[PDB]
């Protein structure tokens, strides 16, 4: 078209510009978008069940999106499925990384999320690893995975196996410790860096900050009671 | 779909080969030591390169579980993998390496008396 | 002997070549398919029952029509090529499946204290 | 051979932790005879093929347990 | 055989935007292997929101990816 | 040798006069027995990028 | 099983033949394509620029764009801040250091008021938050310290911050207190 801008043809508008009303956003639905989709997903978690019980623990669906609990001496035989099933085609990962909580004897949960691209549809995959112990990576299925577990490796030290180029990326070359693990805090051991007598050489020292984390230490009654939904 | 110093990721069962395969990774990384003062040009010779080293082996030569010596040899081999090319710098390298003393000053002889 | 699981340097639509023969290739695979899977583990598992199923289903489907374009309006998957393509691994997959024995218990039963999160 | 040893019982004395010289016969063990740690014997490995300027396999690094197998493996070039 | 060399990409200003320290091996000017080598940029903000309350935690959460701020201040709000 | 080639050519377009009807001929010669060196070499110079497969994947 | 996703309906596109008739060759042989592109910064050329004399000029300043942290006293102000440590509580980089102590005339004061210039990530969640408005963020880019000893703002700095100017910060909340 014209009249768009400047070199003005002198023709413009900011009046009569209005819709005067009062409100009407009649709603009060958390969450019932989901519950026909929660209610195929249950029947679809539990033909995963049906299908491949050995390797698989008990599925959890939450909220239109679904969490498969697995043994994690057995992974790569999982995941050989449920990538590449023709009835589960989700050949698009899109998260492996790993959550402690250091309450039980096994630390960390590895958590995957993986996506479809046929279906539209998410999934999670969750394995436990210790420190100590290892679980297999899967690496062997595609290539967008060895990039995501130097991450889980640099960030908490969940050791895995079968893989190649295990290094770190996410730290310092000559730091140890493993951030993302809730031993050691925010300012971490050795951190500090100056350089004046032994020139240029920007060695650390132990980490003595200037005014520390004063945190948050409080806490109310009790959140909630949930409202539990299920379709059985 | 690459490697940079062919850093595998692969622990055995048996001790003996754990034994094996950290004997072969202390021959690379005490091999490796005049590429390592050639690359980062320490003050220090050769052989402090080397009882160090030594000095860090022997730091665990007395850990028992297999299943802890096995992410310990993956430490070692994976600190041996950012040694070998020039990923650490020597800011990050001299983190190994309380060389100097006059830095301290007068200080602690470990007596309760100089505490105070 | 189906050496059309993907073809080259054809353009057909996303970056994956056009098959000469989609129809022979895929029925000799839906066959291979049904040899493998049934004349391996129990008709007793889901699995069988679900995957040798939807491969007769599939199967039906493709011995019926003829074109390559009314049996993806049916197949309910993209494109034929890509049909053949996700119709090539499932047979490795039983194939794979065939070891690592699945339709057993559960090997292992961890101690519940790993699935607990909160309340 | 001739005198290889004799670059070798020279690196080997130069070599610390071993007090008694006439202790090292030639034709004798490492770990028996001088009590030289698995460490150390890897590690005076190296000082020998750093000394004569030779890059040795990871299985004749194995081997190598008495010193007439070190000459032997050192008559190799 | 092969005998390649290697080179260091960006330390400071190849691509703009990006501390893009790539760690890159040529034969024949022909990247036959390619190492990315990011994180030169770990500010931490993973570890940093685990000590932050949620109203605290938005203006951590745009300073990743800094030129689309708000879409990430509404994926995290979502 | 496509330098010195226009040093030989260059004599000859210094002089193009006191050399009509015969020196075009001749140096009309020399441009042909020079292209049919350029139409040598047209054949085979570039990089060739070494990695890059696609062959048909088969199954048993 | 109709599972409706499919339907990309992949062109084939032979385009061998008929694209030009010797057109072709011309639009490659002479850059006729790549001269559009100087005809276009040439045209580009003539129209205005848009340089802005810094020192004498000045870029858009919205009334709710974030500053350096004036304290705003009342009319005849009593110090209008409270130490009410709401402001605290929420500054995500903890560059809130307060320490208040009942005053001689009865009332709670700030014994110290402290920010962290180095770590004010200019969020505005104390401007969002402490209730008698008494910390705004400022409009004024007035800065440029050289040293950090010059950027630990007291509460000497911050009360004569806002003494400096309210006006600027009046004009601020008389567009903006009705939004916030
Ligand atoms: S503007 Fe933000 S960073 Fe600054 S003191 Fe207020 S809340 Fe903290
Ligand atoms: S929010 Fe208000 S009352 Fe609280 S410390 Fe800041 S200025 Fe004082």
């Amino acid at each position: 078209q014209a009249a768009p801008s400047w070199e003005n043809i002198k023709d413009i508008r900011l009046d009569p510009k209005v819709h005067v009303d009062e409100v009407y956003e009649p709603i009060v639905n958390p969450a019932d978008r989901y519950l026909q989709h929660v209610s195929d997903l249950h029947q679809y978690a539990k033909y995963i069940m049906a299908a491949l019980p050995k390797y698989i623990q008990g599925f959890s669906v939450w909220k239109d999106e679904l969490t498969l609990h697995v043994a994690p001496s057995a992974v790569i035989p999982v995941t050989t499925f449920l990538r590449d099933n023709t009835s589960t085609q989700y050949k698009s990962i899109i998260d492996i990384t790993a959550v402690d909580y250091p309450s039980r004897e096994n630390r960390f949960e590895v958590v995957y999320n993986f996506l479809s691209v046929r279906h539209n549809s998410r999934i999670r995959l969750k394995t436990y690893a210790t420190e100590v112990t290892p679980v297999p990576s899967i690496t062997c299925l595609y290539e967008g995975a060895n990039w995501f577990e130097r991450e889980a490796y640099d960030m908490y030290g969940v050791f895995f196996e079968g893989h190649p180029d295990l290094r770190r990326i996410m730290t310092d070359y000559g730091f140890e410790g493993h951030p993302l693990r809730k031993d050691f805090p925010l300012t971490g051991y050795t951190e500090v860096r100056w350089d004046e007598e032994k020139r240029r050489v920007v060695y650390e020292p132990l980490e003595l900050t200037q005014a520390f984390r004063n945190f948050s230490a409080g806490s109310t009654a009790w959140e909630p009671v949930g409202p539990g939904r299920d379709d059985r | 779909i690459a490697t940079a110093f062919a850093e595998t990721v692969k622990f055995s069962g048996s001790k003996q080969e754990l034994q094996k395969r950290t004997l072969a990774l202390y021959r690379q990384f005490l091999r490796g030591a005049p590429t390592f003062a050639d690359l980062y040009e320490v003050q220090f010779s050769i052989p402090t390169i080397r009882t160090k080293i030594r000095q860090e082996f022997e730091r665990h030569r007395f850990v028992d579980d297999l299943s802890i010596q096995n992410v310990l040899y993956a430490k070692g081999h994976m600190e041996y993998q950012e040694c070998i090319n020039f990923w650490k710098q020597q800011a990050q390298f001299l983190k190994y390496f309380p060389e100097e003393d006059d830095i301290q000053g007068r200080h602690q002889p470990s007596n309760f008396v100089d505490k105070f | 002997v189906l050496v059309q699981m993907r073809e080259g340097t054809p353009i057909g639509l996303t970056g994956i070549y056009q098959h000469p023969n989609p129809r022979p290739a895929l029925i000799a695979l839906y066959e291979a398919t049904l040899k493998e899977l049934q004349d391996k583990h129990p008709k007793d598992s889901v699995y069988r029952q679900s995957i040798e199923n939807l491969t007769a289903h599939r199967k039906q489907i493709v011995e019926d029509n003829e074109v390559s374009e009314v049996i993806e309006n049916k197949i309910g998957a993209g494109l034929i090529e890509e049909v053949v393509i996700q119709a090539h691994e499932e047979l490795e997959l039983a194939k794979k499946m065939s070891e690592w024995k699945p339709w057993e218990e559960l090997e292992e039963k961890p101690l519940e204290d790993q699935w607990v999160y909160f309340n | 051979r001739p005198d290889a040893e004799k670059r070798i019982a020279a690196v080997l004395e130069s070599f610390d932790k071993i007090s008694n010289p006439a202790a090292i016969t030639p034709t004798a063990s490492f770990a028996k005879d001088l009590n030289l740690d698995s460490l150390d014997t890897v590690e005076v490995v190296v000082a020998i093929e750093e000394e004569f300027g030779i890059e040795i396999p990871d299985k004749e690094a194995d081997e190598i347990k008495s010193v007439n197998q070190a000459v032997e493996y050192i008559l190799a070039q | 055989r092969i005998r390649a060399f290697t080179i260091n990409f960006g330390p400071q200003h190849p691509a703009a935007h990006g501390v893009l320290r790539l760690i890159l091996e040529l034969s024949g000017e022909e990247i036959i292997r390619s190492d990315p080598h990011v994180g030169l940029l770990h500010r931490g903000t993973e570890k940093l929101i685990e000590y932050k309350t949620y109203m605290q935690a938005l203006p951590y959460f745009d300073r990743l990816d800094y030129v689309s701020m708000m879409t990430n201040e509404q994926v995290f709000s979502l | 040798p496509f330098d010195l080639e226009i040093s030989t050519l260059l004599p000859y377009v210094m002089s193009i006069y006191l050399v009509s009807n015969y020196g075009f001929t001749i140096v009309l010669l020399f441009l042909l027995i020079l292209i049919i060196g350029f139409v040598y070499e047209i054949n085979t110079n570039a990089l060739k990028i070494n990695k890059h497969n696609k062959p048909n994947t088969d199954s048993l | 099983a109709p599972p409706a996703g499919f339907r990309i309906h992949r062109p084939a596109t032979w385009e061998e033949s008929e694209e030009g008739a010797l057109s072709k060759a011309t639009k490659y042989f002479l850059l006729a394509e790549m001269f559009r592109g100087l005809y276009v910064v040439l045209e580009q050329f003539f129209r205005a620029p848009y340089t802005i004399y810094y020192p004498f000029e000045k870029g858009p300043v919205s009334p709710r764009f974030r500053g350096e942290h004036a304290l705003r006293r009342y009319p005849s102000g009593e110090e209008r801040c409270i130490a009410c440590k709401l402001c605290e509580a929420i500054c995500p980089a903890l560059a809130i250091t307060i320490d208040a102590e009942e005053r001689i005339d009865g009332s709670r004061r700030t014994t110290k008021y402290d920010i962290d210039m180095t770590k004010c990530i200019y969020c505005g969640y104390c401007q969002e938050s402490c209730p008698v408005d008494a910390i705004v963020e400022t409009p004024n880019v007035e800065y440029a310290t050289e040293t950090r000893e010059e950027l630990l703002y007291n509460k000497e700095k911050l009360l004569a911050n806002g003494d400096k100017w309210e006006l600027e910060l009046q004009y601020a909340l008389d567009a903006d207190a009705p939004y916030r």
